Protein backbone atom coordinates (compact mmCIF):
# COMPACT_ATOMS: atom_id res chain seq x y z
CA UNK A 1 0.00 0.00 0.00
CA UNK A 2 1.09 3.53 0.72
CA UNK A 3 0.75 2.57 4.38
CA UNK A 4 2.84 -0.16 6.04
CA UNK A 5 -0.02 -0.80 8.53
CA UNK A 6 -2.91 -3.24 8.14
CA UNK A 7 -6.04 -1.49 6.81
CA UNK A 8 -9.21 -1.65 8.86
CA UNK A 9 -12.88 -1.30 8.01
CA UNK A 10 -15.00 1.54 9.35
CA UNK A 11 -17.87 0.70 11.70
CA UNK A 12 -21.37 0.36 10.30
CA UNK A 13 -24.30 2.27 11.76
CA UNK A 14 -27.81 0.85 11.46
CA UNK A 15 -30.59 1.32 10.58
CA UNK A 16 -29.96 3.88 7.79
CA UNK A 17 -33.08 5.65 9.04
CA UNK A 18 -34.82 4.96 12.34
CA UNK A 19 -38.35 6.28 12.90
CA UNK A 20 -39.74 6.32 16.44
CA UNK A 21 -42.42 8.55 17.96
CA UNK A 22 -41.93 10.82 20.98
CA UNK A 23 -41.27 9.81 24.58
CA UNK A 24 -39.91 6.42 23.46
CA UNK A 25 -36.41 4.95 23.30
CA UNK A 26 -34.58 4.83 19.95
CA UNK A 27 -31.59 2.57 19.38
CA UNK A 28 -28.93 2.31 16.69
CA UNK A 29 -26.43 -0.53 16.24
CA UNK A 30 -22.79 0.42 15.71
CA UNK A 31 -21.13 -2.73 14.34
CA UNK A 32 -17.33 -2.41 14.54
CA UNK A 33 -15.06 -5.33 13.57
CA UNK A 34 -12.01 -4.44 15.66
CA UNK A 35 -8.56 -5.89 15.03
CA UNK A 36 -6.89 -4.44 18.09
CA UNK A 37 -8.25 -3.94 21.58
CA UNK A 38 -6.97 -0.34 21.52
CA UNK A 39 -9.75 1.87 20.23
CA UNK A 40 -12.60 4.00 21.50
CA UNK A 41 -16.05 4.29 19.94
CA UNK A 42 -17.76 7.67 19.70
CA UNK A 43 -21.37 8.55 18.96
CA UNK A 44 -21.70 11.80 17.01
CA UNK A 45 -24.50 14.06 15.77
CA UNK A 46 -24.31 16.22 12.65
CA UNK A 47 -26.19 19.47 12.63
CA UNK A 48 -27.65 20.72 9.33
CA UNK A 49 -24.41 22.53 8.76
CA UNK A 50 -22.31 19.41 9.27
CA UNK A 51 -20.91 20.44 12.67
CA UNK A 52 -20.11 17.60 15.06
CA UNK A 53 -21.40 17.01 18.59
CA UNK A 54 -20.02 14.13 20.66
CA UNK A 55 -22.97 12.55 22.47
CA UNK A 56 -21.42 9.59 24.29
CA UNK A 57 -18.41 7.31 24.13
CA UNK A 58 -17.39 3.79 25.03
CA UNK A 59 -15.66 3.45 27.35
CA UNK A 60 -17.42 6.30 29.19
CA UNK A 61 -29.89 11.41 27.90
CA UNK A 62 -27.56 9.50 25.56
CA UNK A 63 -26.32 5.95 26.32
CA UNK A 64 -23.79 3.59 24.74
CA UNK A 65 -23.78 -0.10 25.69
CA UNK A 66 -21.37 -2.79 24.50
CA UNK A 67 -22.90 -6.12 23.48
CA UNK A 68 -21.36 -9.43 24.63
CA UNK A 69 -20.76 -10.51 21.01
CA UNK A 70 -17.55 -8.45 21.02
CA UNK A 71 -18.62 -6.75 17.77
CA UNK A 72 -21.77 -4.69 18.25
CA UNK A 73 -22.73 -1.67 20.34
CA UNK A 74 -26.14 -0.08 20.89
CA UNK A 75 -26.58 3.71 20.98
CA UNK A 76 -29.78 4.63 22.68
CA UNK A 77 -31.40 7.95 23.28
CA UNK A 78 -33.94 7.62 26.05
CA UNK A 79 -37.27 9.44 25.96
CA UNK A 80 -36.80 10.95 22.54
CA UNK A 81 -37.51 14.65 22.11
CA UNK A 82 -38.22 15.85 18.62
CA UNK A 83 -35.54 18.48 18.73
CA UNK A 84 -33.60 15.17 18.45
CA UNK A 85 -34.58 14.81 14.80
CA UNK A 86 -31.73 14.61 12.31
CA UNK A 87 -28.41 12.86 11.96
CA UNK A 88 -26.37 10.57 14.20
CA UNK A 89 -23.35 8.40 13.43
CA UNK A 90 -20.52 6.50 15.10
CA UNK A 91 -16.76 6.57 14.74
CA UNK A 92 -13.84 4.55 16.06
CA UNK A 93 -10.57 6.22 17.11
CA UNK A 94 -7.35 4.30 17.70
CA UNK A 95 -5.33 4.96 20.84
CA UNK A 96 -1.81 4.88 19.34
CA UNK A 97 0.19 8.14 19.12
CA UNK A 98 -0.56 8.41 15.39
CA UNK A 99 -4.29 8.26 16.01
CA UNK A 100 -6.55 7.17 13.16
CA UNK A 101 -10.32 7.69 12.98
CA UNK A 102 -12.81 5.81 10.78
CA UNK A 103 -16.39 7.05 10.73
CA UNK A 104 -19.53 5.08 10.00
CA UNK A 105 -21.90 5.83 7.18
CA UNK A 106 -24.65 8.24 8.07
CA UNK A 107 -28.08 7.46 9.50
CA UNK A 108 -31.19 9.56 10.09
CA UNK A 109 -33.44 9.66 13.16
CA UNK B 1 1.18 -0.99 28.96
CA UNK B 2 2.24 -1.01 25.31
CA UNK B 3 5.92 -1.87 25.31
CA UNK B 4 8.70 -2.19 22.74
CA UNK B 5 11.91 -3.78 23.98
CA UNK B 6 15.08 -3.99 21.91
CA UNK B 7 17.71 -6.60 22.72
CA UNK B 8 20.96 -7.81 21.20
CA UNK B 9 22.95 -4.60 21.60
CA UNK B 10 26.56 -4.52 22.59
CA UNK B 11 30.06 -4.57 21.21
CA UNK B 12 30.88 -5.98 17.80
CA UNK B 13 34.10 -5.91 15.83
CA UNK B 14 34.28 -4.18 12.43
CA UNK B 15 33.36 -6.42 9.49
CA UNK B 16 31.37 -8.77 11.71
CA UNK B 17 27.63 -9.28 12.20
CA UNK B 18 25.05 -8.61 14.88
CA UNK B 19 21.28 -9.20 15.06
CA UNK B 20 18.83 -7.00 17.01
CA UNK B 21 15.46 -8.15 18.36
CA UNK B 22 12.46 -6.02 19.21
CA UNK B 23 9.72 -7.69 21.26
CA UNK B 24 6.31 -6.03 21.17
CA UNK B 25 3.65 -6.34 23.85
CA UNK B 26 0.27 -4.71 24.33
CA UNK B 27 -0.52 -4.42 20.62
CA UNK B 28 -1.59 -6.77 17.86
CA UNK B 29 1.89 -6.85 16.36
CA UNK B 30 0.76 -8.16 12.97
CA UNK B 31 -1.25 -5.00 12.34
CA UNK B 32 1.76 -2.69 12.60
CA UNK B 33 4.35 -1.70 10.07
CA UNK B 34 7.66 -1.61 11.93
CA UNK B 35 10.75 0.65 11.68
CA UNK B 36 14.29 0.76 12.89
CA UNK B 37 15.72 4.20 13.64
CA UNK B 38 19.23 4.86 14.88
CA UNK B 39 21.04 7.76 16.56
CA UNK B 40 24.81 8.11 16.67
CA UNK B 41 26.20 9.74 19.85
CA UNK B 42 25.66 13.49 19.73
CA UNK B 43 23.97 13.31 16.30
CA UNK B 44 20.45 13.45 14.88
CA UNK B 45 17.85 10.78 14.19
CA UNK B 46 18.49 8.52 11.16
CA UNK B 47 15.79 6.29 9.68
CA UNK B 48 17.12 2.77 9.03
CA UNK B 49 14.43 0.45 7.61
CA UNK B 50 10.73 -0.42 7.44
CA UNK B 51 8.80 -3.67 7.03
CA UNK B 52 5.09 -3.90 6.20
CA UNK B 53 2.79 -5.44 8.83
CA UNK B 54 2.65 -8.06 6.02
CA UNK B 55 6.34 -8.50 5.38
CA UNK B 56 5.29 -7.85 1.77
CA UNK B 57 7.54 -4.79 1.46
CA UNK B 58 10.84 -3.71 2.97
CA UNK B 59 12.72 -0.44 2.45
CA UNK B 60 16.14 0.66 3.62
CA UNK B 61 18.22 3.79 4.03
CA UNK B 62 21.07 4.23 1.53
CA UNK B 63 23.69 3.91 4.26
CA UNK B 64 22.63 0.33 5.22
CA UNK B 65 21.00 -1.18 2.10
CA UNK B 66 22.34 -4.65 1.41
CA UNK B 67 24.36 -4.84 4.63
CA UNK B 68 21.28 -4.82 6.91
CA UNK B 69 18.14 -6.84 6.52
CA UNK B 70 14.88 -6.21 8.36
CA UNK B 71 12.48 -9.05 9.04
CA UNK B 72 9.70 -10.06 11.39
CA UNK B 73 7.99 -13.10 12.92
CA UNK B 74 4.33 -12.24 13.33
CA UNK B 75 3.72 -15.39 15.37
CA UNK B 76 6.24 -14.36 18.09
CA UNK B 77 5.62 -10.55 18.09
CA UNK B 78 9.24 -9.82 17.23
CA UNK B 79 11.03 -7.65 14.73
CA UNK B 80 14.60 -8.32 13.66
CA UNK B 81 17.48 -6.31 12.24
CA UNK B 82 20.28 -8.47 10.85
CA UNK B 83 23.37 -6.23 10.60
CA UNK B 84 26.33 -7.40 8.50
CA UNK B 85 29.63 -5.80 7.52
CA UNK B 86 29.44 -3.42 10.45
CA UNK B 87 31.66 -0.31 10.42
CA UNK B 88 32.60 2.22 13.11
CA UNK B 89 30.03 4.69 11.79
CA UNK B 90 27.22 2.19 12.53
CA UNK B 91 27.77 2.87 16.25
CA UNK B 92 24.47 4.21 17.52
CA UNK B 93 21.47 3.70 19.71
CA UNK B 94 18.98 1.62 17.70
CA UNK B 95 15.27 2.16 18.35
CA UNK B 96 12.35 0.13 17.09
CA UNK B 97 9.12 1.87 16.49
CA UNK B 98 5.77 1.10 15.10
CA UNK B 99 4.43 3.04 12.16
CA UNK B 100 1.81 4.54 14.50
CA UNK B 101 4.61 5.84 16.78
CA UNK B 102 5.15 3.73 19.77
CA UNK B 103 8.90 3.77 20.45
CA UNK B 104 11.22 1.42 22.22
CA UNK B 105 13.81 2.86 24.52
CA UNK B 106 16.77 1.86 22.34
CA UNK B 107 19.84 -0.32 22.63
CA UNK B 108 23.46 0.77 22.12
CA UNK B 109 25.53 -0.94 19.41
CA UNK B 110 29.26 -0.21 19.47
CA UNK B 111 31.37 -1.24 16.47
CA UNK B 112 35.00 -1.38 17.54
CA UNK B 113 38.13 -3.54 17.80
CA UNK B 114 38.69 -2.46 21.42
CA UNK B 115 38.09 -4.92 24.24
CA UNK B 116 36.30 -4.23 27.50
CA UNK B 117 38.29 -2.14 29.95
CA UNK B 118 37.59 -0.26 33.16
CA UNK B 119 38.59 3.37 33.59
CA UNK B 120 41.60 4.79 35.33
CA UNK B 121 40.33 7.56 37.62
CA UNK B 122 42.70 10.42 38.07
CA UNK B 123 42.21 13.40 40.41
CA UNK B 124 41.72 16.96 39.22
CA UNK B 125 43.21 18.66 42.33
CA UNK B 126 41.89 22.08 43.40
CA UNK B 127 44.18 25.09 43.29
CA UNK B 128 36.16 32.78 46.45
CA UNK B 129 35.38 29.36 44.99
CA UNK B 130 37.35 26.27 43.98
CA UNK B 131 36.97 23.71 41.20
CA UNK B 132 37.96 20.06 41.44
CA UNK B 133 37.07 16.79 39.78
CA UNK B 134 38.09 13.44 38.32
CA UNK B 135 39.45 12.45 34.93
CA UNK B 136 37.77 9.14 34.01
CA UNK B 137 40.19 7.94 31.36
CA UNK B 138 40.63 5.03 28.93
CA UNK B 139 37.51 2.89 29.23
CA UNK B 140 35.44 0.85 26.82
CA UNK B 141 32.67 0.72 26.05
CA UNK B 142 30.18 3.39 27.04
CA UNK B 143 28.67 4.19 29.45
CA UNK B 144 30.11 5.18 32.85
CA UNK B 145 28.36 6.90 35.70
CA UNK B 146 29.83 9.34 38.19
CA UNK B 147 28.49 10.59 41.49
CA UNK B 148 30.10 12.60 44.28
CA UNK B 149 30.12 11.54 47.95
CA UNK B 150 27.78 8.61 47.19
CA UNK B 151 25.20 10.99 45.77
CA UNK B 152 25.19 13.53 48.61
CA UNK B 153 27.03 16.16 46.55
CA UNK B 154 25.00 17.31 43.53
CA UNK B 155 24.97 21.11 43.57
CA UNK B 156 27.66 22.45 41.25
CA UNK B 157 28.45 19.10 39.60
CA UNK B 158 29.20 18.90 35.86
CA UNK B 159 29.76 15.43 34.42
CA UNK B 160 30.79 15.97 30.81
CA UNK B 161 29.82 13.80 27.83
CA UNK B 162 32.54 11.30 27.00
CA UNK B 163 34.83 11.68 24.02
CA UNK B 164 36.08 8.82 21.85
CA UNK B 165 39.86 8.97 21.78
CA UNK B 166 41.89 8.17 18.68
CA UNK B 167 42.95 5.05 20.61
CA UNK B 168 39.42 3.65 20.61
CA UNK B 169 38.96 4.27 24.34
CA UNK B 170 36.53 6.70 25.95
CA UNK B 171 37.46 9.52 28.31
CA UNK B 172 35.34 11.77 30.50
CA UNK B 173 35.71 14.45 33.16
CA UNK B 174 33.47 15.22 36.13
CA UNK B 175 33.96 18.47 38.08
CA UNK B 176 32.33 20.29 40.97
CA UNK B 177 32.75 23.83 42.25
CA UNK B 178 32.84 24.34 46.02
CA UNK B 179 33.68 27.12 48.51
CA UNK B 180 37.44 27.54 48.82
CA UNK B 181 36.97 27.53 52.61
CA UNK B 182 35.52 23.99 52.47
CA UNK B 183 38.75 22.54 51.08
CA UNK B 184 40.21 21.89 54.52
CA UNK B 185 36.96 20.76 56.15
CA UNK B 186 35.00 18.64 53.62
CA UNK B 187 35.98 15.39 51.96
CA UNK B 188 35.26 14.96 48.24
CA UNK B 189 35.33 11.55 46.56
CA UNK B 190 34.43 10.40 43.04
CA UNK B 191 32.21 7.35 42.64
CA UNK B 192 32.92 5.92 39.19
CA UNK B 193 30.86 2.98 37.91
CA UNK B 194 31.55 1.07 34.68
CA UNK B 195 29.25 -1.98 34.52
CA UNK B 196 30.79 -3.77 31.47
CA UNK B 197 34.02 -4.27 33.49
CA UNK B 198 32.33 -4.54 36.92
CA UNK B 199 34.40 -1.50 37.95
CA UNK B 200 33.44 0.48 41.09
CA UNK B 201 36.11 3.07 41.98
CA UNK B 202 36.07 5.67 44.75
CA UNK B 203 38.73 8.35 44.32
CA UNK B 204 39.32 10.94 47.03
CA UNK B 205 40.28 14.31 45.55
CA UNK B 206 42.34 16.68 47.64
CA UNK B 207 44.55 19.73 47.42
CA UNK B 208 48.10 18.94 46.38
CA UNK C 1 14.55 7.15 -10.00
CA UNK C 2 14.48 7.39 -6.24
CA UNK C 3 15.50 10.63 -4.60
CA UNK C 4 16.47 11.62 -1.15
CA UNK C 5 14.08 14.18 0.20
CA UNK C 6 16.24 16.58 2.22
CA UNK C 7 14.56 18.26 5.20
CA UNK C 8 16.13 21.57 6.32
CA UNK C 9 15.12 22.87 9.74
CA UNK C 10 15.67 26.40 10.89
CA UNK C 11 16.89 28.00 12.95
CA UNK C 12 19.41 25.53 14.38
CA UNK C 13 18.78 26.99 17.84
CA UNK C 14 15.86 28.96 19.22
CA UNK C 15 16.67 30.86 22.44
CA UNK C 16 13.52 31.81 24.33
CA UNK C 17 12.03 32.30 27.77
CA UNK C 18 9.28 30.12 29.29
CA UNK C 19 5.86 31.38 28.27
CA UNK C 20 7.01 32.79 24.95
CA UNK C 21 5.79 31.60 21.56
CA UNK C 22 8.05 29.19 19.66
CA UNK C 23 8.00 28.88 15.86
CA UNK C 24 10.05 26.15 14.18
CA UNK C 25 10.45 25.72 10.42
CA UNK C 26 11.01 22.69 8.18
CA UNK C 27 11.53 23.03 4.41
CA UNK C 28 11.56 19.96 2.13
CA UNK C 29 13.72 19.75 -0.99
CA UNK C 30 10.66 18.63 -2.97
CA UNK C 31 6.98 18.38 -2.28
CA UNK C 32 5.94 16.10 0.53
CA UNK C 33 2.15 16.88 0.42
CA UNK C 34 1.04 16.79 4.07
CA UNK C 35 3.08 13.72 5.14
CA UNK C 36 5.15 15.66 7.68
CA UNK C 37 5.58 14.75 11.35
CA UNK C 38 7.26 16.52 14.27
CA UNK C 39 9.05 14.84 17.17
CA UNK C 40 10.44 15.98 20.49
CA UNK C 41 13.54 14.42 22.01
CA UNK C 42 14.99 15.05 25.44
CA UNK C 43 18.51 13.82 26.25
CA UNK C 44 18.78 10.11 27.01
CA UNK C 45 15.21 9.47 25.84
CA UNK C 46 13.49 8.09 22.79
CA UNK C 47 11.86 10.61 20.44
CA UNK C 48 8.17 11.27 20.93
CA UNK C 49 5.56 12.12 18.31
CA UNK C 50 3.84 15.51 18.61
CA UNK C 51 2.29 16.26 15.21
CA UNK C 52 1.59 13.96 12.27
CA UNK C 53 0.31 14.70 8.77
CA UNK C 54 1.36 18.36 9.10
CA UNK C 55 -1.33 19.41 11.59
CA UNK C 56 -2.82 16.62 13.77
CA UNK C 57 -1.79 16.36 17.40
CA UNK C 58 -0.74 12.93 18.55
CA UNK C 59 -2.77 11.24 21.28
CA UNK C 60 -2.56 13.20 24.53
CA UNK C 61 -0.38 16.02 23.15
CA UNK C 62 -1.35 19.35 24.79
CA UNK C 63 -3.13 22.02 22.79
CA UNK C 64 -0.21 24.45 22.91
CA UNK C 65 1.47 22.37 20.15
CA UNK C 66 0.19 22.97 16.65
CA UNK C 67 1.46 22.32 13.15
CA UNK C 68 0.72 23.81 9.76
CA UNK C 69 1.93 23.83 6.16
CA UNK C 70 1.85 21.67 3.05
CA UNK C 71 3.98 20.91 0.02
CA UNK C 72 7.48 22.08 1.04
CA UNK C 73 6.99 24.60 3.92
CA UNK C 74 6.01 23.46 7.41
CA UNK C 75 5.79 25.11 10.82
CA UNK C 76 5.60 23.75 14.36
CA UNK C 77 4.19 26.29 16.81
CA UNK C 78 4.33 26.13 20.60
CA UNK C 79 1.94 28.88 21.65
CA UNK C 80 3.35 29.31 25.17
CA UNK C 81 6.59 27.49 26.06
CA UNK C 82 6.42 25.37 29.22
CA UNK C 83 9.72 24.51 30.98
CA UNK C 84 9.22 20.88 29.82
CA UNK C 85 9.33 22.14 26.21
CA UNK C 86 13.00 23.10 25.98
CA UNK C 87 14.30 20.16 23.97
CA UNK C 88 15.30 19.16 20.43
CA UNK C 89 12.64 18.97 17.70
CA UNK C 90 12.86 16.88 14.51
CA UNK C 91 10.66 16.85 11.45
CA UNK C 92 10.14 13.70 9.38
CA UNK C 93 8.59 13.16 5.96
CA UNK C 94 6.58 10.01 5.21
CA UNK C 95 5.84 10.83 1.57
CA UNK C 96 8.45 8.55 0.03
CA UNK C 97 11.04 5.90 0.77
CA UNK C 98 13.62 6.32 2.18
CA UNK C 99 12.09 8.21 5.09
CA UNK C 100 14.12 11.17 6.22
CA UNK C 101 14.42 13.41 9.27
CA UNK C 102 15.55 16.97 9.47
CA UNK C 103 18.72 17.71 11.38
CA UNK C 104 16.89 19.14 14.37
CA UNK C 105 16.24 22.45 16.09
CA UNK C 106 17.24 22.98 19.71
CA UNK C 107 14.89 25.07 21.84
CA UNK C 108 17.09 26.44 24.66
CA UNK C 109 16.39 28.83 27.53
CA UNK C 110 17.29 32.40 26.61
CA UNK C 111 19.50 34.05 29.16
CA UNK C 112 21.65 37.06 29.92
CA UNK C 113 25.30 36.79 28.72
CA UNK C 114 27.64 35.20 31.31
CA UNK C 115 31.43 34.89 31.11
CA UNK C 116 33.07 31.54 31.89
CA UNK C 117 35.08 30.92 35.03
CA UNK C 118 38.29 29.29 33.77
CA UNK C 119 40.27 26.67 35.69
CA UNK C 120 43.30 24.69 34.52
CA UNK C 121 44.47 21.36 35.99
CA UNK C 122 47.94 19.85 35.42
CA UNK C 123 48.29 16.07 35.08
CA UNK C 124 48.15 14.12 38.31
CA UNK C 125 51.38 12.53 39.49
CA UNK C 126 49.55 9.20 39.33
CA UNK C 127 48.81 9.61 35.62
CA UNK C 128 52.38 10.61 34.85
CA UNK C 129 53.63 7.36 36.39
CA UNK C 130 51.79 5.81 33.46
CA UNK C 131 53.04 6.97 30.14
CA UNK C 132 50.69 9.90 29.57
CA UNK C 133 49.84 13.47 30.57
CA UNK C 134 46.35 14.96 30.35
CA UNK C 135 45.96 18.71 30.90
CA UNK C 136 42.35 19.77 31.51
CA UNK C 137 40.88 23.25 30.99
CA UNK C 138 37.46 23.90 32.52
CA UNK C 139 35.08 26.66 31.39
CA UNK C 140 32.34 26.82 34.02
CA UNK C 141 28.86 28.26 33.69
CA UNK C 142 28.75 30.52 30.65
CA UNK C 143 26.17 31.73 28.17
CA UNK C 144 25.81 31.68 25.23
CA UNK C 145 27.11 28.25 24.21
CA UNK C 146 29.81 29.48 21.79
CA UNK C 147 33.25 29.60 23.42
CA UNK C 148 36.74 29.33 21.94
CA UNK C 149 39.58 27.55 23.72
CA UNK C 150 43.17 27.63 22.48
CA UNK C 151 45.99 25.65 24.09
CA UNK C 152 49.49 27.14 24.18
CA UNK C 153 52.65 25.23 25.09
CA UNK C 154 55.55 27.65 25.66
CA UNK C 155 53.38 30.04 23.60
CA UNK C 156 53.18 27.59 20.68
CA UNK C 157 49.55 27.34 19.56
CA UNK C 158 48.48 23.69 19.62
CA UNK C 159 46.48 21.88 16.95
CA UNK C 160 45.00 18.41 16.76
CA UNK C 161 45.89 17.24 20.27
CA UNK C 162 42.88 18.42 22.32
CA UNK C 163 39.30 17.16 22.52
CA UNK C 164 36.49 19.13 24.11
CA UNK C 165 33.07 18.37 25.55
CA UNK C 166 30.13 20.55 26.55
CA UNK C 167 27.35 19.93 29.01
CA UNK C 168 23.68 20.26 28.47
CA UNK C 169 22.02 23.53 29.46
CA UNK C 170 22.01 23.77 33.23
CA UNK C 171 18.50 23.49 34.63
CA UNK C 172 19.07 26.03 37.44
CA UNK C 173 21.07 28.91 35.89
CA UNK C 174 20.65 28.02 32.16
CA UNK C 175 24.41 28.12 31.52
CA UNK C 176 26.76 25.78 29.70
CA UNK C 177 30.07 24.32 30.83
CA UNK C 178 32.94 23.02 28.79
CA UNK C 179 36.04 20.91 29.40
CA UNK C 180 38.97 20.75 26.98
CA UNK C 181 41.53 17.98 27.48
CA UNK C 182 45.02 18.25 25.97
CA UNK C 183 46.91 14.96 25.90
CA UNK C 184 50.62 14.44 25.35
CA UNK C 185 53.03 11.66 26.10
CA UNK C 186 55.02 12.06 29.30
CA UNK C 187 58.13 12.56 27.17
CA UNK C 188 56.74 15.58 25.33
CA UNK C 189 55.09 16.92 28.48
CA UNK C 190 58.51 17.09 30.16
CA UNK C 191 60.01 18.91 27.15
CA UNK C 192 58.15 22.12 28.01
CA UNK C 193 57.42 24.46 30.89
CA UNK C 194 54.42 26.78 30.39
CA UNK C 195 51.00 25.21 29.75
CA UNK C 196 48.31 27.81 29.00
CA UNK C 197 44.59 27.74 28.18
CA UNK C 198 43.31 30.88 26.44
CA UNK C 199 39.53 31.41 26.46
CA UNK C 200 37.52 33.74 24.19
CA UNK C 201 33.83 34.40 24.87
CA UNK C 202 31.30 37.17 24.34
CA UNK C 203 31.20 37.88 28.07
CA UNK C 204 34.99 38.43 28.23
CA UNK C 205 36.04 41.87 27.00
CA UNK C 206 39.42 40.29 26.15
CA UNK C 207 40.72 36.68 26.17
CA UNK C 208 41.46 35.13 29.54
CA UNK C 209 44.38 32.80 30.06
CA UNK C 210 45.02 30.24 32.77
CA UNK C 211 48.52 28.88 33.05
CA UNK C 212 50.90 26.82 35.10
CA UNK C 213 54.58 25.94 34.96
CA UNK C 214 55.34 22.23 35.12
CA UNK C 215 57.04 21.83 38.52
CA UNK C 216 55.00 24.56 40.37
C1 LIG D 1 -12.45 -6.43 20.31
O1 LIG D 1 -12.83 -5.71 21.47
C2 LIG D 1 -13.47 -6.51 22.46
C3 LIG D 1 -13.86 -5.54 23.55
O2 LIG D 1 -12.97 -4.63 24.06
C4 LIG D 1 -12.29 -3.41 24.38
O3 LIG D 1 -11.79 -3.47 25.71
C5 LIG D 1 -11.01 -2.32 26.04
C6 LIG D 1 -9.86 -2.19 25.04
C7 LIG D 1 -11.89 -1.09 26.02
O4 LIG D 1 -11.10 0.08 26.28
C8 LIG D 1 -12.60 -0.93 24.68
O5 LIG D 1 -11.65 -0.54 23.69
C9 LIG D 1 -13.26 -2.24 24.26
O6 LIG D 1 -14.41 -2.48 25.09
C10 LIG D 1 -12.50 -7.57 22.98
O7 LIG D 1 -13.10 -8.51 23.79
C11 LIG D 1 -12.76 -8.48 25.14
O8 LIG D 1 -11.75 -9.45 25.47
C12 LIG D 1 -11.25 -9.33 26.81
C13 LIG D 1 -10.18 -10.38 26.98
O9 LIG D 1 -10.19 -10.95 28.29
C14 LIG D 1 -12.39 -9.47 27.83
O10 LIG D 1 -11.88 -9.19 29.13
C15 LIG D 1 -13.54 -8.53 27.51
O11 LIG D 1 -14.65 -8.81 28.37
C16 LIG D 1 -13.97 -8.68 26.06
N1 LIG D 1 -15.05 -7.77 25.74
C17 LIG D 1 -16.01 -8.06 24.86
C18 LIG D 1 -17.06 -7.01 24.66
O12 LIG D 1 -16.03 -9.12 24.25
C19 LIG D 1 -11.93 -8.40 21.84
O13 LIG D 1 -10.86 -9.22 22.32
C20 LIG D 1 -11.41 -7.50 20.70
N2 LIG D 1 -11.05 -8.31 19.55
C21 LIG D 1 -9.80 -8.39 19.07
C22 LIG D 1 -9.62 -9.28 17.87
O14 LIG D 1 -8.87 -7.77 19.57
Amino acid sequence: LDSPDRPWNPPTFSPALLVVTEGDNATFTCSFSNTSESFVLNWYRMSPSNQTDKLAAFPERFRVTQLPNGRDFHMSVVRARRNDSGTYLCGAISLAPKAQIKESLRAEL
Amino acid sequence: QVQLVESGGGVVQPGRSLRLDCKASGITFSNSGMHWVRQAPGKGLEWVAVIWYDGSKRYYADSVKGRFTISRDNSKNTLFLQMNSLRAEDTAVYYCATNDDYWGQGTLVTVSSASTKGPSVFPLAPCSTAALGCLVKDYFPEPVTVSWNSGALTSGVHTFPAVLQSSGLYSLSSVVTVPSSSLGTKTYTCNVDHKPSNTKVDKRVESK
Amino acid sequence: STGEIVLTQSPATLSLSPGERATLSCRASQSVSSYLAWYQQKPGQAPRLLIYDASNRATGIPARFSGSGSGTDFTLTISSLEPEDFAVYYCQQSSNWPRTFGQGTKVEIKRTVAAPSVFIFPPSDEQLKSGTASVVCLLNNFYPREAKVQWKVDNALQSGNSQESVTEQDSKDSTYSLSSTLTLSKADYEKHKVYACEVTHQGLSSPVTKSFNRGE
